[PDB]
């Protein structure tokens, strides 16, 4: 049972049955708008200034590489630059954040974003070069998506051979969905690293591209897409094209990721925020283990010297992370309370929530996590009248999404074990076990 | 020196509000809000800043965040606008069987409904509008004559309020009164 969450007897509903919700929506939606025809791209029918033969994209997919591109030969390839030093799956690499990584409030980038596969996306309007808008009518879709397919192989490549030890099949495969949901967001614009100039100018790029093509869309279907950054048809052409983008990253790859709801993963229906703050626990637990195996010197005052460096480095380390968990979970609680309330008030169209615009997903994915985990929906009675939860807190969401496997002792992410802290609190100050042994 | 978000606040009645009362301090004396709704302060790390979750909001309320502080004690008001559909939407007791020819008043007794500046009543015979007014008055009455003719036996008059909150980006409101079907003779 989940170790932070007060005594319950309701039904429990995971993320992923959320994300499945979201994504029986998503095509609801596209089929609806039946903009899936026009919107759907065959990269073996556009056009690639870069050298590559088109027709690759069909009879050798796995085979495309920097050639199959309209991005200024200067972006040498979609991983060009990025991470030099190899620090993106070292176990304690920090997690950069503030008003300098992102618009939205208390968002930790991961390191794994942070160093992403998407130069070739950056590099397609660069001071002249302009390729992608200089195609031929009717191929401006399809050489889009052979970018955006380039992208996705390289940044799932480029995790197979940078990966913390590769006989952790699993790892590179959660590494992996994360990376293509990430892609999604960054195609949709929705990705919260919004403050990086070359990921600024990635986004202009993206809606002028979406400017030619939304122009070259039928005239009934053109009619169903408002917006100036072109969001819902940005929205529309991932759903339509999610399926060839997850096909493009298990290239390479000798131990194939798995889809599971219709051969594709569910993450990019769940918002990034929430990815990114499950991904953290994650990546926290590999730290508290590499810091807790620091303390196997402290065997046994005396010579028990290494072994008071080793619980106060431990002490030290611990606190900056739990620092940024303080922020993850404050931030957390404020976004389930208004997701909550907006369900007390009977929803949208009852009640319009103050939220930052980069919550709104967050507050409304969390609002139905909250309903179909047994809250009660409808305006209150008083509204109508007639004449005569485990995910409540960051830590109860991670104990029930995260993978916690690699905590060692220190492993509950709250510190009461439901409401001083309990022995197992994932951010005490020394491991419970090391208690006898850091007071030597 | 007192913030307040939100700053004016749209919401069902019976309904809840998280509001955040803050200050320009850093170390305040005092620090809350003054309001006969129920609360529940939510637990954050900040000692300048304050939220709270108001229930059961029945009324237009206006929670007045308080602070003490060094420069002076300031006040911050948010203002809460609540809604709801009327209570009673039903035409006047009138008997079916009425002749041709007949001058026939119809009276329609609207009871509550706010926000009133959103509420309008209208008077229908099927789905064609007769009279639409905006409620004024408690009961708003509405009323339309209709010359009693051959064609209008059997047609189903009835009366609809329409609390239009689309502006304000909610939902428009609809009610409906039980029909009235008019029956001809002579
Ligand atoms: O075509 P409109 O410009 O809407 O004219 C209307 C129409 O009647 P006519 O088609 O005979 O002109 C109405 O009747 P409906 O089409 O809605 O059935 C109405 O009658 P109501 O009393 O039912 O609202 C009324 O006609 P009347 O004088 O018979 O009441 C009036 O036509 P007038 O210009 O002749 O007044
Ligand atoms: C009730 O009706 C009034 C009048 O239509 C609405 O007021 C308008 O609201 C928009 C958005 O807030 C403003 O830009 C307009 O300037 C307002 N017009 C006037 C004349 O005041 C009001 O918002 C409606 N109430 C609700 C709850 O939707
Ligand atoms: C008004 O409409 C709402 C929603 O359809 C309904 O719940 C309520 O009972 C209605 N009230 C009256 C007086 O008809
Ligand atoms: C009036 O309403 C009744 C049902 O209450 C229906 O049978 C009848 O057809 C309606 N009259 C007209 C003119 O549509």
């Amino acid at each position: 049972s989940n170790p932070c969450a007060k005594p319950h007897g309701k039904k429990l509903a995971t993320v992923k049955q959320i994300a499945q919700y979201y994504k029986r929506k998503a095509y609801i939606q596209l089929n609806e708008r039946g903009s899936r025809s026009a919107l759907k791209g065959d990269a073996s029918q556009g056009q690639y200034d870069r050298g590559g033969k088109a027709d690759d994209f069909k009879t050798k997919l796995c085979e495309i590489n920097e050639k199959h591109s309209n991005a200024r030969s200067n972006s040498l390839n979609p991983c060009n630059g990025k991470d030099n030093n190899k620090v993106r799956f070292n176990v304690g690499t920090p997690w950069q954040s503030g008003e300098k990584i992102a618009t939205a409030t208390d968002v930790y980038l991961p390191p794994r974003r942070q160093h992403f596969c998407t130069s070739n996306l950056e590099y397609l309007i660069n001071g002249g070069h302009q390729a992608i808008l200089n195609v031929k009518n009717g191929k401006i879709n399809h050489s889009f998506l052979g970018d955006v397919l380039l992208a996705a192989k390289y940044q799932a490549q480029h995790t197979m051979k940078d990966y913390k030890s590769k006989n952790d099949k699993e790892g590179i495969c959660r590494a992996i969905r994360y990376s293509f949901a990430d892609i999604g967001d960054i195609i949709k614009g929705t990705d919260l690293w919004d403050k990086d100039g070359g990921e600024i100018k990635t986004q202009n790029h993206l809606v002028t591209i979406f400017d030619k093509i939304k122009a070259q869309l039928p005239k009934d279907i053109k009619g169903k897409y408002t917006g100036t950054k072109h969001l819902e048809l940005r929205k529309d052409w991932w759903e339509a094209n999610r399926d060839q983008v997850w096909k493009a990253m298990q290239c390479g790859n000798d131990n194939p990721c798995s889809g599971e709801s219709d051969h594709t993963p569910l993450h990019d229906y769940i918002p990034q925020r929430l990815r990114w703050m499950t991904e953290w626990a994650e990546w926290y637990c590999k730290e508290q283990s590499r810091l807790y195996d620091k303390l196997k010197v402290c065997e046994e005052s005396g010579e028990c010297a290494t072994c008071k460096e080793a619980c106060e480095e431990y002490n030290k380390e611990i606190k900056k992370w739990e620092q940024q968990w303080d922020a993850i979970s404050y931030k957390y609680l404020m976004l389930y309370a208004k997701a909550r309330i907006t369900a007390i008030n009977g929803g949208p169209g009852y009640y319009n929530t103050e939220v930052q615009e980069e919550d709104k997903p967050v507050v409304d994915f969390l609002y139905n996590l909250y309903l179909q985990n047994g809250g009660k929906k409808g305006p209150p009675p008083d509204t109508h009248r007639v004449k005569a939860t485990p995910y409540s807190t960051a830590a109860g969401y991670i104990h029930q999404e995260a993978h916690i496997g690699d905590c060692q002792k220190q492993t509950q992410f709250c510190k009461n074990k439901n409401g001083e802290a309990d022995p197992t609190y994932a951010f005490r100050d020394k491991p419970h076990d090391h208690d006898t042994a850091c007071k030597c | 020196q007192t913030s307040v978000s939100p700053s004016k606040v749209i919401l069902p009645r019976g309904g809840s509000v998280l509001v955040t009362c803050s200050t320009s301090c850093d170390q305040p004396k005092l620090l809350g809000i003054e309001t006969p709704l129920p609360k529940k302060e939510l637990l954050l790390p900040g000692n300048n800043r304050k939220v709270y979750e108001l229930s059961n909001v029945q009324e237009d309320s206006q929670p007045m965040c308080y602070s003490n502080c060094p420069d002076g004690q300031s006040t911050a008001k948010t203002f809460l606008t609540v809604y709801w559909t009327p209570e009673r939407v039903e035409l006047a007791p009138l008997p079916s069987w009425q002749p041709v020819g007949k001058n026939l008043t119809l009276r329609c007794q609207v009871e509550g409904g706010a926000p009133r500046a959103n509420l309008t009543v209208v008077l229908l015979r099927g789905e064609k509008e007769l009279k639409r007014e905006p409620a004024v008055g408690e009961p708003a009455e509405v009323t339309t004559t209709v010359l009693v003719r051959r064609d209008h036996h059997g047609a189903n008059f009835s009366c609809r309020t329409e609390l239009d909150l689309r502006p304000q980006g909610l939902e428009l409101f609809e009610n409906t009164s039980a029909p009235y079907q008019l029956q001809t003779f002579g």
